[PDB]
């Protein structure tokens, strides 16, 4: 929908606290963020959730799913990249 | 990686 | 919820 | 993104857009190198879609974007469509992205990385700004 | 299906199961002919998945199922991933289904067909029987 | 989840009445059914919704989406095949 | 099409 | 809602 690229700052939540919103839907390979007055939305899926580590932006989450209405008071759910990185390296390595 | 030529502004 |  | 803000153009050089043959932008992705893009499994990418790199404004006819074809789709295969768990796919490009000021890679973490609750991160995209 | 019932085995001969390389059954589909399966776009099928035909019991080692490879995926391209609207994909099989008592096609309607509200239809599948 | 193939009878609803449940989410290329004490569920997506026409079972809907909890009092949403059949014939024809 | 060899039972 |  917007033409120009948007961005937003938002904090990371724990799975445990994430579970207060989403219950059992929150799995290990997921990471929640947001619930801060901002929200990822339809169309953002697949995009990055980056964090600065030792001065370089690092891929921490992949936009996955969240509230149907993009509620800014509910956390968005991203794929947890640390949990999936071994898979990425194996695929790169073999391909 | 992770060091953009043009700096993000937050 | 919903996919994004 | 709802309640986000416009980014400084080209400041997130690893962000790409996934577009179908009709030109509709359906998902985002991140360049992890010149030859591979990471995106979500549930985006359901096929090799008939295109990866757009270097783009800021989707309106634009004068931007120097790169339109890259996809050679192979690699959906993680612990991907669980019922739960959307393990939602990651790798896209192997047919032609390499040409790295420039506006096109570059995001780093990947160690499996061992710690990203604490409370940490302020960034998410970018062309998704809905309002529902 | 929640609150459905077991079907008489092989009575819905066009129903197929979509399975990933790990053998997990993720989506259903319908044979429309020996060479094509219709399924949902959002299932995100890739040509690394398999179409299972003639199967009733997924437990089974003794059923004579057909495991068919997919040659090409055809996602409709008015498919709108934001709305899940136009949610259909065509799957072109690498090898033809072998039609038998338990494997056959469902018919397609005319664009002009009328299916009234109130009409009692049937839906089949291996989805969740309880949430 | 179940090992053996399941089936269920359910009625067709109008888009208009469907909209009472789902609002604007209901588009032309969708058809609702159910809200009858049965429901399609996760894992059923992609499967058939068939109706008997002149003695032959006809593909009327493709399992698409519905309630997150598979509520038997809410209609499921299927892709409307009549709306998409022209596309199917063109693809078959060209391929 | 649409006429199964083995009849569904409803 | 949710996808199925």
């Amino acid at each position: 929908t917007p033409d120009r690229l948007q961005q937003a700052s938002l904090p990371l939540l724990s799975n445990t606290n994430c579970k207060k919103y989403w219950g059992t839907k929150i799995k290990d390979a997921m990471i929640c963020a947001g619930a801060s007055g901002v929200s990822s939305c339809m169309g953002d899926s697949g995009g990055p959730l980056v964090c600065k580590k030792n001065g370089a932006w690092t891929l921490v989450g992949i936009v996955s799913w969240g509230s149907s209405t993009c509620s800014t008071s509910t956390p968005g759910v991203y794929a947890r990249v640390t949990a999936l990185v071994n898979w990425v390296q194996q695929t790169l390595a073999a391909n | 990686c992770g060091v953009p030529a043009i700096q993000p502004v937050l | 919820p919903g996919a994004y | 993104i709802v309640n986000g803000e416009e980014a400084v153009p080209g400041s997130w050089p690893w962000q790409v857009s996934l577009q179908d043959k009709t030109g509709f932008h359906f998902c985002g992705g991140s360049l992890i190198n010149e030859n591979w893009v990471v995106t979500a499994a549930h985006c359901g990418v096929t090799t008939s879609d295109v990866v757009v790199a270097g783009e800021f404004d989707q309106g634009s006819s004068s931007e120097k974007i790169q339109k890259l074809k996809i050679a192979k789709v690699f959906k993680n295969s612990k991907y669980n469509s019922l739960t959307i768990n393990n939602d990651i796919t790798l896209l192997k490009l047919s032609t390499a992205a040409s790295f420039s000021q506006t096109v570059s890679a995001v780093c990947l973490p160690s499996a061992s990385d710690d990203f604490a609750a409370g940490t302020t991160c960034v998410t970018t995209g062309w998704g809905l700004t309002r529902y």
